[PDB]
């Protein structure tokens, strides 16, 4: 449920060495990779557990008590001085000191290493799912000498994949990024792409957050006589942080502050009995029970009702407000809405018609009128899903929505502009994407925490464009905005 | 089959059919075949998927009874079609394992009870499984460990030192312990020092509970001790460091308490093995293993031993008014009866010293 | 001894963290505690066994923060409240000692309540609480009674442990001393 993800560096010998190359030991590149995912799960803050281990080496860290290994850490959600604790390992001083202080390279034996790290899959005491491992190697030859080691590769390998446990080798630059194809299968283990490097890892997880989540499950009675139960889902919440946590000063420790009510006149206490929930205006104070309030919500019950069918195009935006998060109607428990819900969306979409509902949130609420667009089902060859089949949970518009908005005259433009304006926008347009879109200015703080995480000087201080780039603005389009400026006006801004 | 066959998700109607089907099949190589393939093959299938069907166990023993015996079956006759059908039941299994944790495998396993004699399909899973199930806490060690370990059986022995090292002391906990007991069948296996390192718990945790543990434990401490047998051999010094350290244990096992049979087979072993066929020296080096004792009543033991020995049966064969007929009884009949009467009498008591005349007579004479 | 040695020893090595090790420890020696029982030998032999494992665990898990040992005090505290009935009396040293002890085990729930365990914590303390009680105390309890009757006087908590919400409110009634009784029956 909260799963496994694993760092590993191969060792024969020369790997922790740089191949005498003048940039880095690709070993070290791997080092910052480890840094990058383990750090990454600071941001993503993933109850997935992470692994740091090496092998193939001089001394050992393990419980399996064999040559050419080191544990680094056991499976973990991260730690600040788990980060720091591993932070020694950059730098040639830290290359070496890391190496020798631990000892660096002698021999190894492959599938031995398999059940090594696998036997870090032993380390699981908890609920995990994903078994995912990464070897760091340029190794062209595991060995030529004992091909019984090779049979051991092709032997235990299939076991460990069959173990559901999956390690691959990303294209880490042995020359050509690798030149080897040949025997390599064993070494390695909703439409997307793949990459050979860490940078993708780096930025991709710079802002990243939770993955496996579906929890509170409501229903929809369609009519009074027929059934569906409805899965509540958050495509997101407009995801925010785990928020500021109380820890006292020098003690550093959680306050375990509590709250109740003393009497605020006499030194006595107060109790929910002793108080109530009031509205007050003018002269009259008026007091009614926290109960009385919470059940004044009551109309029906948490649950949902097909309230009808509407033109989809009937409302585009005259309007908009707090989103649908996405309810997928459950079909395992209640199926046939497999079929029902299926052809529902089929034809209602065909009708450009939608199923209105009155949604009743959890432990009641006052419920509300909200449309449900049938959500279509979009999948390509490898099945990118932009539209998981379902409903758009479409809030209806209401008085408050319209509580105010002005109306007055409008003076209008001319085609003389649009002739240029269009292509002007063609310079201002970009094909956009699903991706690289956020409010990082909050991200920057879990950068600021990446600090104490590594305990270093300045953050990653990475780059997303949520802000426009001038060279392109003044580049592709140019100053034709001048033409527009003096079209109808000498502005002085 | 027909009757039964066709049960489905949440179908408790299987329950009868299954229970039977096992019990039926439980008879003796279902003749003219069960027709489980012959009237139709996929009677197989139904039985199989049926095994899968749900959390509800019932399939287990059923399948088990089926499947374990199913191979035990197919030996005496055409073996084939039974076979791969398993492999299905595997994929069934391998799923169940991978699909979700506990009930799935553990079922598969108590099932697999009758299953084994083809392996890794479960094993190299159960490899992590079981220990992770130390992760999964309680009776897995039983149900699991049990299952796996009789899974291990012949010709795994190697990494046991590792798989098994992941646990045993990880429980004091008890009634499972049959396992910790059972586990050691290795006569020529783990012989180098690793084994002794493994012997470290041997009587550590065997002490207090129902000795039912002790029974087989020591019982193989025999097998292994023969396997250590050091008669002026020196397979190694350390070898004999065991072999003795064994003996420490072993004669600590010459101490019976509640079960006599402890000391029974303990002894008769001591006889043909720990002893020669002899009186006199046996009396001598008898003492040899008495030193480490630091422990009492033993005297009775050594004695009574040599009371059995001193006459195996050269005793009664060589035994030396109705009142006028007791005259010859108190005139001439036999003195032999005394011999056991002595020992038995004399076995129980406290300071009895007649032992000591036996001693010195057993030497000074 | 194996009771006592194995407990204070293995439990002692456990002070670096135990997990299953301690718990089954707590189990076996604890559970095989009573199933192995004899008058004389085992009865009062325990009486010292129980005695000095009292003196132990108060210290031990008192120190221990939560961790594994929330579950260690599952194992124990269950074995505790059930080992109350072992001795209806001869309790006095362990009467008072366990009194402010399990008082502070309320406090151990007070460090971290809820989850799964801390339920089991206070819950097991509750049957730890009364069958313990012979009367035989005055303000050794009554003191406790006061701001127990505060600690439950308040504190939104799980639907489950809510027994404690009312737990001691009449158990303090069995504590006859007035003015706290006044406090409660006014409040209750």
């Amino acid at each position: 449920g909260r799963d496994s993800l694993i760092f590993l560096v191969d060792a024969s010998k020369a790997m922790f060495e740089s191949q005498s190359e003048d940039e880095l030991t690709p070993f070290d590149m791997s080092i910052q990779c480890i840094q990058s995912v383990y750090i990454s799960k600071i941001i993503s803050s993933d109850r997935d557990l992470l692994a740091v281990v090496f092998y193939g080496t001089e001394k050992d860290k393990n419980s399996v008590n064999f040559k050419n290994i080191y544990v680094l850490q056991e499976l973990d959600n991260p730690g600040a001085k788990r980060i720091l604790e591993l932070d020694q390992f950059k730098g040639q001083q830290g290359q070496k000191r890391f190496q020798d202080m631990m000892g660096h390279g002698s021999d190894y034996s492959l599938s031995e290493v398999l059940w090594v790290c696998a036997n870090l899959f032993s380390d699981v005491q908890f609920k995990m799912s994903h078994k995912r491992i990464m070897l760091f190697t340029n190794e062209d030859n595991p060995h030529g000498n004992d091909s019984a080691k090779a049979s051991r590769a092709r032997t235990k390998a299939g076991d460990l994949r069959d173990t559901g446990i999956f390690l691959d080798l990303m294209h880490l630059k042995k020359p050509g990024g690798f030149d080897i194809s040949l025997f390599y299968r064993d070494i390695i283990s909703v439409h997307f792409e793949e990459s050979s490097k860490l940078e993708d890892l780096l930025r991709k997880v710079r802002a990243k957050e939770t993955r496996k989540r579906a929890l509170s499950r409501l229903k929809l009675k369609l009519n009074k006589d027929i059934v569906i139960s409805v899965g509540i889902y958050n495509l997101v919440q407009k995801a925010l942080k785990p928020p500021p946590i109380k820890l006292y000063r020098e003690t550093n420790e959680p306050v375990k502050t509590k709250t109740r009510t003393f009497n605020t006149s006499t030194g006595g206490l107060l109790l929910p009995s002793d108080t109530k929930r009031s509205q007050i205006y003018g002269s009259r104070q008026i007091i009614l029970e926290k109960e009385e309030t919470e059940e004044l919500k009551r109309f029906d019950d948490p649950g949902l009702m097909l309230m009808g069918f509407k033109p989809l195009v009937l409302l585009k935006k005259h309007h908009y407000l707090r989103p649908s998060l996405f309810v997928y109607p459950e079909e395992s428990l209640v199926i046939g809405s497999s079929t029902l819900f299926s052809a529902l969306l089929i034809k209602c979409l065909e009708k450009e018609v939608a199923a209105l509902c009155r949604y009743t949130p959890r432990r009641n609420i006052p419920p509300y009128f909200v449309a449900l667009v049938p959500q279509e089902e979009e999948l390509d060859d490898q099945k990118i899903q932009v539209t998981p089949p379902g409903f758009q949970l479409v809030f209806l518009p209401f008085a408050d929505d319209k509580r105010k908005m002005p109306f007055t005259e409008k003076i209008m433009a001319t085609p003389e502009q649009v002739g240029k304006m269009k292509a002007i926008v063609e310079k201002l347009r970009f094909t956009y994407r699903s991706d690289s879109f956020e409010n990082p200015v909050l991200q920057q703080h879990f950068r600021n925490l990446e600090a104490l995480a590594l305990d270093l000087m300045e953050p990653e201080q990475a780059v997303d464009l949520t802000l426009p780039k001038v060279e392109a603005m003044n580049k592709r389009l140019g100053s034709l905005v001048d033409e527009f400026k003096e079209l109808v006006y000498p502005p002085d801004y | 089959f027909e009757k039964f066959s066709g049960k489905d998700p949440n179908s408790k109607d299987n329950s009868v059919g299954i229970q039977l089907l096992g019990i039926v099949m439980a008879n003796d190589l279902p003749p003219y075949d069960p027709q489980c393939g012959i009237q139709s093959s996929e009677y197989f299938q139904a039985l199989v998927n049926n095994m899968s069907f749900v959390r509800y166990k019932e399939v287990y023993a059923a399948a088990a009874e089926v499947l374990g015996l199913i191979l035990r079956y197919v030996m005496e006759r055409k073996n084939i079609l039974e076979e791969s059908l398993c492999e299905l039941v595997a994929k069934q299994l391998k799923q169940h394992q991978n699909t979700m944790e506990d009930k799935f495998i553990v079922c598969l396993n108590k099932v697999t009870k009758s299953f084994p004699p083809l392996a890794d399909r479960f094993m190299n899973a159960v490899f992590f499984l079981l220990p992770k199930f130390h992760g999964v806490l309680k009776t897995l060690c039983l149900e699991v460990v049990l299952c796996r370990v009789e899974g291990m059986t012949e010709l795994y022995f190697q990494l046991k030192s590792k798989d098994f090292v992941q646990v045993m002391r990880h429980r004091d906990d008890e009634r499972q312990k049959v396992c910790l007991d059972i586990i050691y069948k290795m006569m020529p296996k783990l012989k180098p020092v690793e084994l002794r390192e493994l012997l470290n718990p041997v009587v550590e945790f065997v002490s207090h509970p129902s000795t039912t543990c002790r029974e087989q434990m020591y019982n193989i401490l025999m097998w292994i001790h023969d396997n250590y047998r050091d008669p002026e051999s020196e397979t190694d010094n350390d070898s004999q460091e065991i072999f003795k350290l064994a003996k420490d244990v072993l004669i600590q096992g010459l101490i019976d308490e509640n079960p006599g049979l402890q000391l029974i087979i303990r002894n008769f072993w001591s006889h043909e093995t720990r002893l020669p066929s002899n009186t006199l020296d046996r009396l001598l080096a008898l003492n040899s293993l008495y030193s480490p004792k630091i422990e009492v009543h033993f005297l009775s033991l050594a004695t009574n031993f040599l009371l059995e020995m001193t006459s195996m049966s050269p005793d009664y064969p060589n035994p030396m008014s109705y009142r006028h007929g007791d005259l010859p009884d108190i005139q001439i009949k036999h003195s032999s009866l005394i011999t056991p009467l002595q020992a038995v009498a004399q076995r129980d008591p406290i300071i009895a010293k007649q032992l000591f005349s036996s001693l010195f007579s057993g030497i000074l004479k | 001894c194996s009771l006592l040695r194995l407990q204070e020893t293995l439990s002692a090595a456990d002070r670096c963290g135990a997990a299953l090790a301690g718990h089954q420890l707590i189990r076996g020696l604890g559970q095989e505690c009573v199933l192995s029982s004899s008058p004389a030998v085992l009865a009062l032999q325990t009486s010292l066994v129980f005695s000095r494992d009292f003196g132990l665990l108060v210290f031990v898990r008192k120190s221990l923060n939560s961790i594994e040992f929330r579950e260690c005090r599952e194992e124990i505290l269950k074995f505790l409240c059930i080992f109350l009935e072992k001795m209806g009396q001869k309790i006095a040293p362990y009467s008072v000692e366990i009194k402010n002890t399990c008082t502070s085990v309320y406090t151990k729930d007070r460090a971290a309540k809820c989850k799964i365990p801390a339920l089991d914590l206070l819950i097991k303390l509750l049957q730890t609480f009364r069958s313990s009680r012979l009367m035989d105390e005055f303000k050794i309890g009554e003191l406790f009674s006061k701001f127990y009757g505060e600690l439950a006087l308040k504190k939104k908590i799980p639907d489950t442990v809510l027994e404690k919400v009312y737990e001691l409110l009449g158990l303090l009634g069995e504590v006859h001393p007035s003015e706290m009784i006044n406090n409660a029956e006014n409040l209750f």
